[PDB]
């Protein structure tokens, strides 16, 4: 976010942001979640609640954005 | 006269929040082990490593008030169980973890 071209829309970003980033293969985070969960916040990926997270990563990387962070 | 039950953002948004949280919590886990670390490739990183400092200490499900806890703690309690090798979300991520 220290230096941008153009803040614009495009095709390919979010792919290049999936294979170019690094996963939880050599090391993970279940150390942190603790040893006990709660069942009813478990759900599928595609019904997930997180439309106040869709307005922090609007700010930035993305296939389309309303603005870019410093 | 009426939206669809499913769109394809709701799997762009929860892809691009997944793969900066998985990014978040190895970030957040390799500067302990690391005399210095490079600037990351996401910018959202500072904002939500601040939700992973409360999360540590976080594990209530729902109960939690606060935005990010309870979809972040969502997503890593269907990680820790999930069938990944056929989920439809989970597959990309996946394939992608491989670089060979
Ligand atoms: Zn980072
Ligand atoms: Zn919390
Ligand atoms: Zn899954």
């Amino acid at each position: 976010g220290s230096h941008m071209k153009s803040t614009q829309a495009g095709e390919g970003t979010l792919s290049e942001a999936l294979l170019h980033l690094q996963f939880d293969a050599d090391e993970d985070l279940g150390a942190l979640l603790g040893n006990s969960t709660d069942p009813g916040v478990f759900t599928d990926l595609a019904s997930v609640d997180n439309s106040e997270f869709q307005q922090l990563l609007n700010q930035g990387v993305s296939m389309s954005h309303s603005t870019a962070e410093p | 006269a009426t939206g669809p039950t499913a769109d394809p953002e709701k799997r762009k948004l929860i892809q691009q929040q997944l793969v900066l949280l998985l990014h978040a919590h190895k970030c957040q886990r390799r500067e302990q082990a690391n005399g210095e670390v490079r600037a990351c490739s996401l910018p959202h990183c500072r904002t939500m490593k601040n939700v992973l400092n409360h999360m540590t200490h976080c594990q209530a499900g729902k109960a939690c008030q606060v935005a990010h806890c309870a979809s972040s703690r969502q997503i890593i309690s269907h990680w820790k169980n999930c069938t990944r090798h056929d989920c439809p979300v989970c597959l990309p991520l996946k394939n992608a973890s491989d670089k060979r």
